[PDB]
């Protein structure tokens, strides 16, 4: 089988980007992020401590076909700080048409004060390797993992849009999503993640620096972290352009038409359009504002968050041995 | 807000 389902962004600046999902029996549907940097499947839930919930809720006891998975149990930080725990159920899932039994559903019986105070958000969907789901004490597979068995093709296609709806396709590659050919690159799993290697940079129509980048691609992550020094080069190339303690990041004047940056995927170049890389206004009605790519030094990896993934047509290829695949759209 | 989700 197959399936296709839309992805849209959550707000104005394109912080993330939520999919309706359906669980159960009858299908309750909630609208969870796609996480390509975890492996947790999890919701808020009729469990959630009351004070903590302000989000569309799964209930267990209104759906027939689930199932409680008994003694397991679930706790999960993410890279910001925030986190959540529970108790697991399986159930059937379903994502634009594909649809997954027994899928593990962790209930979320308490999430951090971030999660809370976001409305959009439902809950995550893991689509990075199974290693890293929290499910104690036997792992839990990822919805990927349990679909691959009925996928016409082992692998996922995410394709979000800047400051538009876009698409998560499971099964096939719609060809006419992009331009050019698709350079696959060679993938890592010891860190659990889609883990890979760019070949390089190129900021404006500047010269191409051929240098080693090993980086994850991470869905859910806003930005696009790189080292210090690549950073720099970039910013440097925007005269307004200076770090800011107070907001924690390059800031610019919004007036500001900001030049391209380019990273490498093997012979293949992608290119993320100016704009992309102006976030926002640090507040409403500003005159500076917030750059799309910044520092990993203090992150201890490097990200390529959506502003790098909607510059392109992403393949995630979960063939036994995996590959990533980079169109330009 | 500013999303980076498990290290």
């Amino acid at each position: 089988s197959t399936g296709s389902a839309t992805t849209t962004p959550i707000d104005s600046l394109d912080d993330a980007y939520i999919t309706p999902v359906q669980i159960g029996t009858p299908a309750q549907t909630l609208n969870l992020d796609f996480d390509t940097g975890s492996s947790d499947l999890w919701v808020f839930s009729s469990e959630t401590t009351a004070s903590e919930v302000x989000q569309t809720i799964y209930t267990p006891s209104k759906s027939t076909t689930a199932k409680l998975l008994s003694g397991a149990t679930w706790s999960i930080s993410y890279g910001d700080g925030s986190s959540s725990s529970g108790d697991v159920y399986t159930d059937t899932v379903s994502v634009g048409g594909l649809t997954v039994t027994g899928q593990a559903v962790e209930s979320a019986k308490k999430v951090s004060s971030s999660f809370t105070e976001d409305s959009t958000i439902d809950g995550l969907l893991g689509l990075a390797f199974s290693t890293l789901n929290t499910v104690s004490p036997t792992q839990q597979k990822t919805f990927f993992d349990n679909a691959k068995a009925s996928l016409d093709s082992p692998v996922f296609t995410a394709d979000l849009g800047y400051h538009a709806p876009g698409t998560y396709n499971f099964g096939f590659i719609d060809t006419t999503a992009y331009t050019g050919s698709i350079t696959y690159t060679a993938v890592s799993t010891k860190q659990g993640f889609w883990e890979w290697t760019s070949t390089g940079y190129a900021v404006g129509s500047g010269t191409f620096k051929s240098t080693s980048i090993d980086g994850i691609a991470d869905t859910g992550t806003t930005l696009l972290y790189l080292p210090a020094t690549v950073v720099s080069a970039y910013w440097a190339q925007v005269s307004g352009a200076k770090s800011s303690s107070s907001v924690g990041g390059y800031v610019f004047p919004c007036s500001a038409t900001l030049p391209s940056f380019t990273f490498g995927v093997g012979s293949a170049r992608i290119v993320i359009p100016g704009d992309y890389i102006d976030f926002g206004p640090i507040s409403t009605g500003s005159s500076s504002c917030f750059g799309g790519i910044q520092s990993s030094a203090g992150i201890g990896i490097n990200i390529f968050g959506d502003v790098a993934l909607k510059a392109a047509f992403v393949v995630f290829n979960g063939a036994t041995t995996p590959t990533l695949g980079f169109a330009s759209k | 807000p500013h999303l980076s989700x498990a290290h």
